[PDB]
RNA sequence: CGCGGGGUGGAGCAGCCUGGUAGCUCGUCGGGCUCAUAACCCGAAGGUCGUCGGUUCAAAUCCGGCCCCCGCAACCA
RNA sequence: CGCGGGGUGGAGCAGCCUGGUAGCUCGUCGGGCUCAUAACCCGAAGGUCGUCGGUUCAAAUCCGGCCCCCGCAACCA
RNA sequence: AGCUUGACUGCGAGCGUGACGGCGCGAGCAGGUGCGAAAGCAGGUCAUAGUGAUCCGGUGGUUCUGAAUGGAAGGGCCAUC
RNA sequence: UUGAGCCUUGAUGUGUAGGAUAGGUGGGAGGCUUUGAAGUGUGGACGCCAGUCUGCAUGGAGCCGACCUUGAAAUACCACCCUUUAAUGUUUGAUGUUCUAACGUUGACCCGUAAUCCGGGUUGCGGACAGUGUCUGGUGGGUAGUUUGACUGGGGCGGUC
RNA sequence: CCAUAGGUUAAUGAGGCGAACCGGGGGAACUGAAACAUCUAAGUACCCCGAGGAAAAGAAAUCAACCGAGAUUCCCCCAG
């Protein structure tokens, strides 16, 4: 699914308005990529499913220690 | 991104300071190798009383280190058995590992990814000039010899 | 290829750094002196348009000090030039003086003028480097 | 500007007109004149005064590089070809060497039936 | 049609205007007019405007 | 309505640029010339260089108002 | 039956639109070139603007009756 | 033909005409104006067509209001597109 | 490399009158020179090619403002700028080329594993392209929702409102 | 190479069902507007996931108003 694995955005509905406001469902999809991280404790790479915004968590955050989060919700890396 | 340094960037690295380059500069290179590392105040702390002493050497004294590897053969001139046919052009496109296999076994223990080959992939018969990484800077010229079996 | 003389006068001003109005009047005494005793010349950049009728300013002024009548009328630039008196005398003279000038401009203020006013309000000597003041 | 010392100069004389341009050794070309645009539209267009007078407005031009040998080579017959270099040795530079650069060939493409 | 509308602005600082149509193809010169004013309650000239 | 820039010899356009320079092609006439229309060439007549006012030693150019025109995008009373 | 368009020298077309001045080509007539005809060169004439009436200072033009020609329509059962 | 701007502002008893919206006439009163010596006349044109309701929005004037207060934006009111 | 803005600084700009390749304006008449001068040698920058400018130097310590014909005064000194422009610093952008770490890899090989899925690891190939999200111009009957008037000697056509 | 991935065993919990209610994730149209596109219908029907006996929300970066009141929830007014 269509998950940031980070931050947990998962696409959400709207609408499509037109000029003359007609509106139709569309859907939000988040900005995700799958990216190789390094982890420099355990020294090997662990490739997540990450939205861009996501990226920036895991730049100020501790890599490992978001890690640490994800492991905390009990979904495995 | 706000990154301090650990080594020698070769452009604007000078060991320490707290550069600003761009996001993915440092997040897939400086990072994954050990060159840097993001300025939190939890390891500048641990820069300016641990690594800013004497650790900031640590790397450099190996580094004088393969300034002797960059001469472990002092002949350098390394003799390879190579089958080919007439007129030069010879049996198989060799690799860079056919040199890594070659000289670790006849002086230098050097490894794949370090020798560097400004000239293709060696098509042409005879002696030639490939050159070794074993510094940013530093380069080492062994011409090796690959003669028809 | 510039002179001895002036010379020293443009390595004495920091060209970029703009001075006050307290201490900017000690420092043309830092560029003045010669044979005859000069005079200072205020050179008033407006942000007005000179090439509209509406926008023509110009007017007289009783300078307290004199040199006082003196007269003024902008060019084809939006620039108006006007002369308060020699330089040889008081520091305060000169300080007080200037400043019932920008008063007098703000008096023939155009009323179809858009935007602030006085932008770079220079002060020189006859042969001084120019000074603008806040 | 690049002050070029040589250079060599290029006549295609063909049967209605004469494009004279000057070039250096290397073949980058510097400068052109022509009979078409010395006025001359139609039967003057293929003469040998018309030939005169492009070999001048192209001895110009070339002014800000200021060449002094020139190599020669003329190409196809016609009108010009012989008042074009005559006028270009007045013209004040010196003349290396002429020579005849015509495309001859071994009997190659076919050569249309045209006039009657 | 192809006449015009006008604004007949007033001569004194208030700002009250009489309104009326013009004829500009016809007529090129502005109307110098002279109407009442309710505001000061006076007579005085009317001017052209837009 | 808001915006952009033009009126230039019988026609269009350049010159408007950073102000002092009315030229080019087709057209008319006369002439040279060929068998001859034409091509070619010389010269002349032909323009308040939109209108008024202002700035200036000088404006068609700069500036303001305006007549008209072509084009652009918008038009939810 | 109705809609739209048209009727202009001898022929074929413009100008009608937004009223005051009718042009282009061929043709016709006179002259020239040629032994002569054509072609070509030069000059000129020729139009009740379908017809009648009205509105208008003024009607080929605006409007209506009528005549002729052309296209469309003349339909569902 | 001379002189001028009543093609005026605030109202308006009493009537006409319409299902209604709405349209039309109006002596007279107050301020002030033009013309005339004066009495008086003028709030368009001999009269009857020349024109569209509302919503929304634009421009100008008016402290009427303006969500804690002082202001402002935005509304209301008047003129007007 | 190449555009643009800007800063410092040096240049840049001949109707005609005329010694002057002078834009307006402007305070005022001394600057200039021995922190090595007028004249000239010579290359260059600019060039409506009229005459500016200029590094080094034999030389050697002078040069010249109102004065004059001008609408103007002399870049002798200096101020704010208009045009044209040059070196530097700086700021980002648009292209070109190379590289490898992101990313892609429906290439080969090895392992999980007897599995042509997949995940991981070597290596090779591309390569900051591609592809994906958000915003956005165009196209869009592929698709969806709808509109498509009344009167009328029945309706349609014509005409009317 | 170490290490992890992978694999075997033991221990514990979960899965399905159930009338309505509850919270969250997706989400119509007929209809009204005397047509219809904004709008309404309605975040209703319906589908899905999860939970309890109730569930939800909840102890103010809440209002009020220059005087004060004090979490949330439900009902009657405020007020069509």
């Amino acid at each position: 699914s269509r998950v940031c694995q980070v931050t947990g955005k998962r696409p959400v509905t709207g609408n499509n308005r037109s000029h003359a406001l007609n509106a139709t469902k569309r859907r939000f999809l988040p900005n995700l990529h799958s990216h190789r991280f390094w982890v420099e404790s355990e020294k090997r790479f662990v490739t997540l499913r990450v939205s861009a915004k996501g990226m920036r968590v895991i730049d100020k955050k501790g890599i490992d220690t978001v890690l640490a989060e994800l492991r905390a919700r009990g979904e495995k890396y | 991104m706000q990154v301090i340094l650990l080594d020698k960037v070769a452009n604007l690295g000078s060991l320490g300071d707290q550069v600003n380059v761009k996001a993915g500069y440092a997040r897939n290179f400086l990072v994954p190798q050990g060159k840097a590392v993001p300025a939190t105040k939890k390891n500048i702390e641990f820069f300016e009383a641990r690594r800013a002493e004497l650790e900031a050497k640590l790397a450099e004294v190996l580094a004088a280190a393969n300034a002797r590897a960059e001469k472990i053969n002092a002949l350098e001139t390394v003799t390879i058995a190579s089958k080919a046919g007439d007129e030069g052009k010879l049996f198989g496109s060799i690799g860079t590992r056919d040199i890594a296999d070659a000289v670790t076994a006849a002086g230098v223990e050097v490894a794949k990814s370090e020798v560097r080959l400004p000239n293709g992939v060696l098509r042409t018969t005879g002696e030639h000039e490939v050159s070794f990484q074993v510094h940013s800077e530093v380069f080492a010229k062994v011409i090796v010899n690959v003669v028809a079996e | 290829k510039l002179t001895k003389r002036m010379r020293v006068i443009r390595e004495k001003v920091d060209a970029t750094k703009q001075y006050d109005i307290n201490e900017a009047i000690a420092l043309l005494k830092e560029l003045a002196t010669a044979k005859f005793v000069e005079s200072v010349d205020v050179a008033v950049n407006l942000g007005i348009d000179a090439r509209k009728s509406d926008q023509n300013v110009r007017g007289a002024t009783v300078l307290p000090h004199g040199t006082g009548q003196v007269r003024y009328r902008n060019d084809k630039n939006g620039i108006i030039h006007t002369t308060i008196g020699k330089v040889d005398f008081d520091a305060d003279k000169l300080k007080e003086n200037l400043e019932a000038l920008l008063v007098a401009l703000k008096k023939a203020k155009p009323t179809q003028a858009k935007g602030v006013y006085i932008k770079k309000v220079s002060i020189s000597t006859t042969m001084g480097a120019g000074v603008a003041v806040d | 500007r690049k002050q070029v010392s040589d250079g060599v100069a290029h006549i295609h004389a063909s049967f209605n007109n004469t494009i004279v341009t000057i070039t250096d050794r290397q073949g980058n070309a510097l400068g052109w004149a022509t009979a078409g645009g010395s006025g001359f539209r139609g039967s003057r267009k293929s003469t040998p005064f018309a030939a005169q007078v492009a070999a001048e407005r192209c001895a110009d031009a070339v002014k800000e590089y200021g060449i002094k040998n020139l190599e020669v080579m003329v190409k196809g017959p016609g009108p010009g070809r012989e008042s074009t270099i005559r006028a270009l040795n007045a013209a004040g530079f010196r003349i290396t060497n002429i020579t005849d650069v015509t495309p001859i060939p071994h009997n190659g493409c076919r050569p249309p039936k045209k006039r009657r | 049609g192809i006449r015009e509308k006008i604004k007949l602005v007033s001569s004194a600082g208030t700002g009250h205007f009489y309104t009326t149509t013009k004829n500009k193809r016809t007529k090129p010169e502005k109307l110098e007019l002279k109407k009442f004013d309710p505001v000061v309650r006076q007579h005085v000239i009317y001017k052209e405007a837009k």
